[PDB]
């Protein structure tokens, strides 16, 4: 997962 | 204070409530040029006088009437050619007492700060005694465990009166509508006398001497809404006449404030690590655990069933706590982030003497700078004369609002300012593609000084080591080497990229507008700060990213430091990058551990700290001894 | 603050902005054990130096650049036995000024209170300069009028740069989006440029010397969920290289506070009466015009066509002020009482500098203590210490919260108290059936001690007049002499009357718990203090309303009373209450009118003040010089 | 009009 998006 | 008007037409029957100052209208009813003053011992009347309005006459009582009328005040009005006309007044002592923690220890209607200050402290009663349950414990109006009432603050009511007072008096326990729906109250014989859409009651007390033990529970942190204060009231009413209201005689009060959510820097012990590496690394999870065990940390882990895929602990949550002087709890505060690890906190880690708190909008509405890597605090600091001793809370924000930039969420960043005493400083951090302020910034402990460095990640360091790496006939060292799937670079094509350097030029200026503010807000001299060698690079919308794994975004844990593996150039038989920081961190006792992060986290747009969270020891100093 | 660092690699280019410090560091990219600063005539280098961290080197400019780096700075690193290292620094200087009036007479990032502070006002624009228009000039974003100019508050910009300075720079004008609802700028050539979703503004100016005017309007009063504070700023932005976003150079900004909402007592001058008393009555229309003449008053009346039969002017509107150095008004507080006179305040009050503010639901949720004769002030006062000089806002409340308890709604409490300046005083009037302040109190003027008496109504100065003259033969003396329709009664009666006397002794009881609650909350002595006499009578719900016409329920025009006719007990040609009240008041030189409002009025549960309503003239005294 | 009313 990006921790972003 | 109270003024009788005492009458020779009439005797006058009245109450008197110790400590209280009651005086005597002697003149608007008098016959006659002097009057003499004689009363019952019980009775000391401060002040063979003439009956000039300025005279003050007050009474005092030394104790509780045994019985109604048991004291007695006699006035005689006498003049020139005139026999005395006396005037009678029946007295009846009592001692009504409403009784708190006021002192800060353990059992003027004002809440003061700091040492010398005064009032009782309100816990929020946000975690979960009562066992199998879902609900915060103050959700419900009854006390389900009796170790729940340890989180409520004792309050007592005193009375000594005669054996009939209650006959033609009646106690009414208040509070106001206004601050009704931000507490409850109980009675402890538990059943519930104050709360919300329940502003007052009537208390069944007998005569002569009692005591009515209630507990009290807050049910709302301090907030834009509410500065955080509550006033219960006891008000004494005479009930004695059938045709007419009842009329209130005296009123005393207890004001509370509630405690506030209070967060921990890197600086304070660890006690417990979370990770959610249950997803596909392990040598990444069993890097951490060693770290926890060589800090003496419990370890607290979430399986990929639970956490959907979601592996950035730091994100979904921040471990605070409230303290009163009975009582001391973490508290989660969840951010609205609401991903794979939405159900954890309010699942996993609110519980028994673990508190819960959430803000913002629940179902989007939200941003990036709202997940909790953008979240953090200072070690204490003093600042040009300021004394901030549970530090200042840090967040990351833009410069200025456009259509393009993003911002914490107002109800978070109005909730964490009412907190009122880790006054929080706005940093920039949305020219950050992620836009966290755990990316250039950390804390960790040091034996001097001030107790701490700020580090701050620091292109500039690394162009420096580099060029002093090729300097030495290195140019050819190769960055990214130990990597499966990476395009290897030479230190000299690293160097003359010109736009790389453009990019961490302008990453230097944000990083560098960042390092003053927090000179100016924490009054921080260059001697408080360690640069961490660390390039960027820009993507999309010239958003930074980190170049090779992030370091500075590493897990503090005491003198451990968990750190990104930064797979630096390798010379003589070590990473360059590794040594540099090993240079500058083990002269102040911190043992640096570099964890491989590099495809399960680092690639993904985190590193160490955005994978893990940590749960700290409360700072020993009391918040309420502070004076924001 | 800024560190510019310097490069024998490279030369610098930067901006200094006047009234800045500017530092170098001289270490971190030196190549040599010592350097030397040699710097050109506009450059104050303060500090043949070691080459040690630890050597502070600031710079400062003595004024505006006229060309872009037209200032430069060497340094030259040399050693023993080393040829000297030269490092370039090109410098552009230039003067970046956001002013505003801080000084509050006429043009620290903090806006302090008192005779010693700093912090420019600001005006909410609530009035109605726009000829026939129904909204208040705040509600668009356009400035319709040359003259509403006058209640805004100026906000100039200086700069003094290069001709080609802004090629490569930016200045963005900005308000956080907290902020943005409360408050709208104006450039001035009028177009906005700041407001209600426009939290930023790119400015156009061009380099050299410029001055930018603006305007700027509040658009909210301080209330419960705004301490009442705005902030705009002014960013710099380097915009030079088409590759990288824009980069924040510099930050000034102009903290404003807006104006609290004042009430003015009835010891302020009054200027303008209100009646409308176009309804059935006439006479007594006529005598409030002769006070009104007699106390230099415009005098300004509703018609029954308007009014809808709503005679209580005092009830819908309590008419404040709101002042900046620049400018004072007069501002409508319109209560949500919401009766026949819900227009009057809106339609006839509002307009060219009358301002207006509503609170409370205006669709019901209300009660009686919500009407304004429950909303007065006391004259300037001091107590224990701590001075209040523009007064203390009072008003009726019940003694605690029950089911048949009554209050002013919150959201109009909660407004009072976030003004700040009059710092509300809870007093306790359920007691009444109305259920207002002005049913028991009033003030007036006096030419000594604190320039005011508090006058209050006394059932226990009624009972002494009237057993007086009993005493002195007049037994048979009867009340309501005078009038059509009313049963007379003889003193004797009256005075035998034991529930009438039990009625008045627990109206007497909630009377005396206000006048001490009065005495410590205003510091009133009893020399501050005149009894009105006055008898009660219970009703429905054991509720208190006037006997006879309740004089205390005045009308205060200076020295000019217009106080309700009581039509007491004749004796010697004279009503003994309207005597008894001149000895009271003509001794302080007030001259009292006593006008038949018999059948209007007071049996309708009103009088005089009631029926009536006053502006008056602001206090001398500046609200920014107090310390609330 | 009742005042209170
Ligand atoms: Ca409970
Ligand atoms: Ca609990
Ligand atoms: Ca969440
Ligand atoms: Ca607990
Ligand atoms: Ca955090
Ligand atoms: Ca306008
Ligand atoms: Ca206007
Ligand atoms: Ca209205
Ligand atoms: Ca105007
Ligand atoms: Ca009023």
């Amino acid at each position: 997962s990006g921790r972003g998006k | 204070g109270t003024l009788i008007r005492v009458t020779p037409e009439q005797p006058t029957h009245a109450v008197c409530v110790l400590g209280t100052l009651t005086q005597l209208d002697i003149c608007s009813s008098a016959p006659c040029t002097s009057f003499s003053i004689n009363a019952s011992p019980g009775v000391v009347v401060d002040i063979t006088w003439p009956l000039d309005p300025g005279v003050e006459v007050t009474l005092t009582m030394k104790a509780a009437s045994g019985s109604t009328g048991d004291q007695k005040v006699q006035i005689s009005y006498y003049g020139p050619k005139t026999p005395p006309v006396k005037a009678l007044l029946y007295l009846t002592a009592v001692e009504i007492s409403l009784c708190a923690d006021i002192t800060r220890t353990g059992k003027q209607r004002t809440w003061t700060w700091g040492p010398c200050g005064q009032g009782a402290i309100l816990l929020v009663n946000c975690d979960r005694d009562n066992l199998e349950s879902s609900a915060m414990d103050c959700e419900d109006d009854e006390v389900l465990d009796s170790e729940d009432l340890q989180d409520m603050s004792l309050m007592t009511l005193s009375t000594k009166t005669p054996k009939d007072f209650f006959t033609n008096h009646t106690l009414v326990l208040h509070v106001a509508r206004s601050e009704m729906d931000k507490v409850r109250v109980f009675q402890a014989t538990c059943s519930v006398v104050l709360g919300p859409k329940w502003p007052s009651h009537y208390l069944m007390v007998p005569g002569g001497k009692h005591n009515m033990d209630f507990y009290v529970e807050a049910l709302a942190f301090p907030d834009t809404d509410f500065p955080g204060l509550i006033t219960l009231t006891i008000s004494l009413l005479d009930t004695s006449n059938l045709e007419l209201p009842e009329a209130v005689v005296f009123q005393d009060s207890v004001v509370f404030r509630v405690a506030p959510w209070i967060m921990t820097p890197n600086t304070q012990p660890p006690q417990e690590v979370y990770a959610c590496s249950i997803f596909e690394n392990e040598d990444f999870l069993k890097s951490v655990t060693t770290l926890a065990m060589k800090a003496k940390c419990k370890l607290t882990i979430c399986p990929e069933e639970e956490n959907m895929d979601d592996q950035w602990m730091q994100d979904e949550m921040e471990i605070g706590y409230i303290q009163a002087p009975h009582k001391t709890l973490p508290v989660v505060f969840d951010s609205p982030r609401n991903r794979g690890l939405k159900e954890f906190p309010i699942k996993r880690v609110m519980g028994p003497d673990f508190g819960y708190v959430t803000r913002g909008p629940q179902t989007g509405g939200i941003s990036g700078l709202d997940s909790f890597g953008n979240l953090e605090v200072s070690p204490p600091v003093t600042v040009r004369g300021k004394e901030y001793p549970l530090g200042r809370i840090l967040f990351g924000d833009s410069c200025y609002p456009s259509n393009d930039s993003r911002q914490m969420h107002q109800a978070l960043q109005d909730f964490l300012s009412a907190q009122q005493v880790q006054a929080p400083v706005k940093l920039y951090s949305d020219w950050l593609s992620v836009g966290h302020v755990d990316e250039f910034l950390s804390f960790v402990p040091a034996p001097d000084r001030k107790g701490f460095r700020l580090l701050l990640a620091s292109p500039r360091s690394c162009y420096k080591l580099f060029q002093e790496q090729q300097n030495e006939g290195h140019g050819e060292a190769l960055l990214f080497e130990g990597i499966k799937k990476k395009k290897q670079q030479k230190i000299k094509n690293i160097l003359s990229n010109k736009t790389l350097r453009e990019h961490n030029s302008f990453v230097e200026r944000c990083i560098d507008w960042n390092r003053e503010l927090l000179k100016r807000e924490l009054g921080l001299a260059e001697s408080d700060i360690i640069d961490i060698p660390q390039l960027f690079k820009l993507k999309e919308f010239s958003k930074a990213e980190a170049f090779f794994p992030n370091m500075v975004n590493m897990l503090v844990l005491g003198k451990h430091l968990g750190i990104p593996k930064p797979f630096g150039p390798v010379i003589n038989g070590r990473c360059c990058l590794e040594e540099k920081v090993c240079s500058l961190l083990e002269p102040l006792g911190l043992q640096c551990t570099f964890i491989n992060d590099f495809f399960t986290y680092h690639i993904r747009h985190g590193e160490v700290h955005a994978g893990t969270n940590v749960r700290r020891k409360p700072f020993s100093f009391k918040w309420w001894n502070m004076v924001p």
